[PDB]
């Protein structure tokens, strides 16, 4: 399953 | 309260009226949470993840309550796989990290 | 110690003796590291979020310092933006979010 919700702006 | 990280922290959220649930994500510079309706005005921005970017709608100054902790702030709605709560508001209700 | 969350978490971590720059990331199960050619064993593996998947190389039992916290476990490695050090470590070196 998706796991790795690192998130960034821009 | 102090939550542990053997599960996903998850916890429940008011936004718009509607209960969701959504992880409290360190990982994350802002909040972004899966199709929905939110009222007022939008602007259209991307993102990136460890995937790549997506394209998501930022609304501004929205109240939310996460876990009966009251925010006002960014919310941005798109294509991720999960409800997000991230740093922007993680401040806000006054989440630290502590080991 | 406290880390606050008005920017991102990162920290130093210790790999093969070697320092490193990694973010806590509670809105990761995993640990994923930038590429590095990593000896060892490892298994394909594909790691997914927004904006899609990442194909990841997994070594186990690789031991990990953390902000002077030892911890091993398993460890990907695989073209992510940044460092990441997920639940799977963060539990052994007793990381929890409050408010």
């Amino acid at each position: 399953r998706p796991g790795n919700f690192l998130q960034s702006r821009l | 309260p102090q939550i542990t990280l053997w599960k996903r922290p998850l916890v429940t959220i008011r936004i718009g009226g509607q209960l969701k649930e959504a992880l409290l994500n360190t990982g994350a510079d802002d909040t972004v949470l899966e199709e929905m309706n939110l009222p007022g005005k939008w602007k259209p921005k991307m993102i990136g993840g460890i995937g790549g970017f997506i394209k998501v709608r930022q609304y501004d100054q929205i109240p939310i309550e996460i876990c009966g902790h009251k925010v006002i702030g960014t919310v941005l709605v798109g294509p991720t796989p999960v409800n997000i709560i991230g740093r922007n508001l993680l401040t806000q209700i006054g989440c630290t990290l502590n080991f």
